[PDB]
DNA sequence: GGGGCGGGTTTTCCTCGA
């Protein structure tokens, strides 16, 4: 199980609107993170024949684990929800085993935007390594699933709804999955939460929780 | 919660200035302020209007249990605003609240317009 | 590809308005958080959206293309960039709708041949068999630099009156003066190339012949954006712009420069260009820098003086 | 197109006013961002709005059109430029409102054959079928030069009394002194040409016949702006004006001369004009320079003496 | 000793305000963002107090509030005011300017105290006239 | 700083001249100066007043214990006795101060503000001792 | 070099004042509104210095203040004074007169410096006599 | 032998209208 870390510098922020008034999300979903990685290999093409229907040139990277977190302060504003965090820093962790270290590192440098066109984001540095699996009590900053238990004080937790990769195809809505975000609503920031969990990969001290 | 008492005293100052000048322009500027500059400029200009009314003896403190009030004479109309005017410390603490959140200027403006409207209707 | 970071200085300006309240026209502002020794301060700072820049770029491209004889759509000849979106738009131009998924590519090519703006700008057609085309030019929001411990931007309200001989006439306009910075990306290599898998359809030879002219026109259209021909309210509130710093990078692989929010952002982007070329096995990497505020540049860069030389070198 | 940059020196000035406080009449002030050796600073400086300049230009155009026999609107005959915005103006002039979109062009022509002011300065009608026409002359705020570290401008208040034999009469007036600069643009290739897209409508032949006279009048009207006939409070506060530097460029392609903020803004704009003509595939580019302060100009540049010669050359 | 200095500066500002009947100097002091603005007010208020001293309209006194407290009597426009406390020394002005060179917050603290002193005295004087 | 020491010694000279002459006019002129001419004229006129006080033995340098000895200037005026603590400026202090004024007239305002503070504190203390006696 | 010339003229005026015990020439110099008044003082002060030189009551010397500095010793009425610095050259007088023909301000500057030199020396001499 | 004294300002008005 290989892992990679990337540091991104945002220009003005990101904007992803909720499916189904156009409120937006607080942090990008894993689908956007996987699509940004896939942009490095599928550049120039917008429709691929999956075999039955044209849905996206991203239905092949669906099994790559990804998380992300903030490192600065921002504000969420509706004026079409937007998350303004100019000159901020984003840390993205990719955990997978499908490809070797070289391919993941090459695709990691090829991230251009997160969300829509205006949300450009440069790349400052990357790290690649081998991760270890643990199950003891850990402290994490990355968001995780709803079913994961919590031992600490419930004070900085929010509930959001994301979608699986089934939504990659047009004319079809993805499955609803609940997610827990350790975020302060105003001003925007990230806080540490202690969880027990069952699977946690150590990617340099900042344990990443998946289930 | 003295924050609400400070906002109420600022709203009384704005209402007295509006009733005396017969102009909403300072309250409009205060309620639309997006910077500490705009708020502070209105706080000076409204107090300068109130100072002229004090010097002319057209603005005076009174009691009306007895409640503190401000009598305002403008264009032969008599108005009475119930409450205290802000202290220098209230202005300073209010400016600190504005440096944290300009929302408090909108809250004071909404209260000031409500006071002035109720008095003009009566 | 081509990437650019540009720094601007604008005074007494009102280009991007927002919803009017009462008798007042308001400017577009966004919240920022500034760090102080005491703590944090939330401040509202004027901004300019990325849609007006796209509109100006598309209008300039239309004006340049109609001079060289390149095809231009009927509704795009008029400055109404609805593009081939719904059936009513297709009815005026005279294009049959796509039959099924397998024919989709063909439709694209037909559209790609009947309107240059639909190619470079990109288009989306909603319906039973949607077709997509991502824009070849990417622009970002114009936000003044958050450098140091002070924000160099202001916003005031101005009072205006109209004169009449029979009074029975008052309005307010918000004006600003800031120090703006913005970045952009363009991919001249993908111009005149379809973006759908399948088998080649008759008519691609015309696109191959027109590729060079379309690329030249797309590069030329950047002059209007880099010269300051965007926004509105220029009849009575014409602004006063000026160029301070500019970095443009031309490569053969994805790359972007650092945001122009710090006082030293050219040395960093040059070092990162070298490092990225080292890892991505690139061949071409060139940087052009225009400096007017006297900030540190570095070594290994050609220094220009104006924007016209930049366009000439990019075209060459 | 005709694009110009002009520098003026004005002393003991008050032509533009704002809301008054007490017995004090205030002068318009705006924030400006200026660059010094220590970084960037924000200052408050007196300015003059461009709407006064537009009003003076339109009044001079009205006078010239009336003298030369060109048609002038009934309301515009009096110096009240409400144009055709409201329904009362239409009722007074006697023009029927547009019925649908397809009739809009006709309405525009009816407005365009009655008042030259609507043709040159544009107009707006709001209703079921809105009609728009952008102004053909573009101006901006009058800002003093932001040269060096010290702004060459000053503002003060003055004391005045009214005499009376039976006291029962005191006011203050703001007076400023500065070195102002401003730029203007005028595209004469679109004068007397309809802007709304549609089919041919009877009455365009008269517009084609009168196009030359309308262009000549529009060019002549710039003399008032270039001479100094603008602003209010001229009865008792007549200012002292003196031209210092002027650059005028005539091109067949879009172009913008450098603002008159730096001491060297003529050589730069001439070089930029040459390179822009080279790169944009133009066919006409001429420059005229009036200099009275002994600053660098360049080589191969026509040098004039007064403004009337420039107006005659532009007309010819 | 910092609080005593701030209190003596606040007494000077309150005396200057009550004598001039103008809040403008206290407003400038409490809104100061530089040592320049603070120092300019410290001069201008002392210049106003100097005129009141020369006219014998400002004088130091003692008042029994059963021990004698130092006070400053101020006569303005036929109104009589009494501020309880000392005026600042030259050393207090110098030490206060050093405090301002470290943190302009102390000007806001002195301004808030000065306005409180003046408001309490003006309220008491208006009440006695109404009775 | 040496600049602050120079300004403090100029302020002592202005305070001595004010207490001896019983006139604020020279300090007012100094604190309102907008040119080197006005500053230099006051520096002469105040030293000319101090020179008369020296010749009359009404102005003298002394030391005072405030437990170490501090330099001071005793001033006798109209039967009042005042003591200003500190040194008077040297010729080099006047010359360096005039160079500071040629760069920024702000230093005249700073010296004037300090001089008025010294004089006010001394006048207040002298009036209080007379009221107690 | 302009400041050095002014300083040397100030030394000449201070030597002439200390030797004559009269401020009259320095007063005339500092109040001059014409080149005539300045030039007349430059002659009259040098004529006084010439008499002191002929009497050996004015002499050039060096003094250690640990390097040797140029100085002028002046003996007047049994008092001994020492002015530190050089006297002006003929070229300094000529260049100073050219400065005066441009701006009479330089006479006021030299007069202010001369009076400062003389006052400091007179104060030091009176203090040593009192001790 | 390096001056002295008496004077350091009094009224009147502090915006009108759309």
């Amino acid at each position: 199980m290989i892992y990679s870390k990337v540091f991104l510098k945002l220009h003005w922020g990101f904007s992803v609107v909720k499916p189904l008034a156009k409120p937006g999300f607080y942090l990008p979903p894993p689908t956007t993170l996987i699509g940004a990685l896939s942009y490095g290999k599928f550049r120039g093409v917008d429709n691929i024949n999956l075999g039955n229907v044209y849905g996206s040139p991203a239905y092949n990277f669906r099994n790559i684990m990804a998380t992300a977190r903030l490192e600065s302060e921002g504000v969420y504003t509706e004026d079409t929800g937007k998350v303004y965090i100019p000159n901020g820093r984003l840390v993205v962790v990719y955990v997978t085993d499908s490809i070797s270290k070289e391919e993941l590192e090459k695709l990691c440098w090829s991230i251009t935007r997160i969300g829509c066109k205006e949300c450009l984001a440069s790349v400052e540095n990357v790290e690649v390594g081998e991760a270890k699996k643990v199950s003891g009590r850990v402290k994490t900053r990355y968001y995780f699933r709803d079913t994961v238990k919590v031992v600490g004080r419930k004070e900085f937790l929010e509930y959001v709804t994301f979608w699986e990769e089934n939504g990659y195809i047009w004319g079809k809505e993805g499955s609803p999955v609940r997610y827990i975000l350790p975020i302060t609503t105003y001003p925007l920031a990230s806080k540490e939460v202690e969880v027990e969990a069952k699977e946690a990969y150590e990617v340099g001290g900042e344990y990443v929780v998946f289930s | 919660s003295e924050k609400e008492n400070i906002i109420g005293r600022i709203a009384n100052l704005l209402a007295v200035g509006f009733l005396y000048s017969e102009s909403p322009t300072l309250v409009d500027r205060f309620a639309n302020a997006l910077s500490k500059e705009a708020v502070t400029k209105v706080l000076y200009d409204v107090q300068r209007i109130v100072q002229m009314g004090i010097d002319r003896s057209e603005i005076a403190t009174t009691t009306i249990k007895d409640y503190p009030a401000v009598n305002v004479n403008s264009s032969g109309a008599k108005y009475t605003v119930v409450g205290y005017l802000p202290t220098s410390q209230d202005i300073e603490d209010f400016l600190r609240m504005i440096e944290e959140d300009v929302y408090y200027a909108r809250k004071a403006g909404a209260l000031a317009m409500s006071i002035a409207n109720r008095i003009k209707l009566g | 590809m081509i990437s650019g970071s540009v720094r601007f200085l604008v005074n007494l300006e009102s280009l991007n308005g927002v919803e009017s309240i009462g008798n007042l026209t308001k400017h577009r502002t966004a919240p920022v958080v500034l760090k102080t020794s005491t703590g944090y301060l939330v401040r509202y700072v004027p901004v300019i959206s990325g849609e007006a820049l796209a509109h100006a770029y598309q209008a300039s491209l239309v004006d340049i293309a109609k001079k060289e004889g390149l095809p231009v759509g009927s509704l795009s000849s008029q400055y109404e960039f609805i593009k081939f979106s719904t059936d009513e738009a297709l009815k005026i131009e005279g294009i049959k709708e796509p039959k099924d998924y397998n024919d989709a590519r063909r439709f694209e090519v037909e559209v790609m041949l009947k309107d240059v703006i639909a190619d470079v700008g990109g288009f989306m057609y909603a319906g039973g068999a949607p077709v997509r085309r991502t824009s070849r030019i990417k622009l970002g929001y114009m936000i003044p630099a958050l450098r140091g411990d002070e924000i160099p931007a202001q916003l005031e309200a101005q009072f205006h009156v109209r004169f009449s001989n029979k009074p029975v006439a008052i309005f307010n306009v918000e004006v600003s003066s800031a120090l703006y910075t913005f970045s952009f990306e363009l991919d001249e290599d993908l111009i005149a190339v379809p973006s759908t898998f399948g088998e080649k359809v008759k008519g691609e030879e015309e696109l191959e012949r027109q590729k060079a002219k379309r690329v030249k026109s797309a590069i030329k259209a950047l002059y209007s954006l880099l010269s300051g021909n965007f926004g509105g309210k220029r009849s009575r509130f014409l602004p006063s712009m000026k160029l301070m710093s500019l970095v443009v990078t031309k490569t053969d692989f994805p790359f972007m420069p650092e945001p122009a929010h710090d006082d030293d952002y050219i040395k960093t982007t040059i070092m990162r260009l070298g490092k990225a070329k080292g890892v991505l096995n690139g061949n071409l990497a060139k940087a052009y820098v225009i400096n007017n505020e006297g900030i540190e540049v570095g070594e290994g860069v050609t220094v220009l003086s104006t924007v016209e030389d930049l366009v000439v070198k990019l075209e060459e």
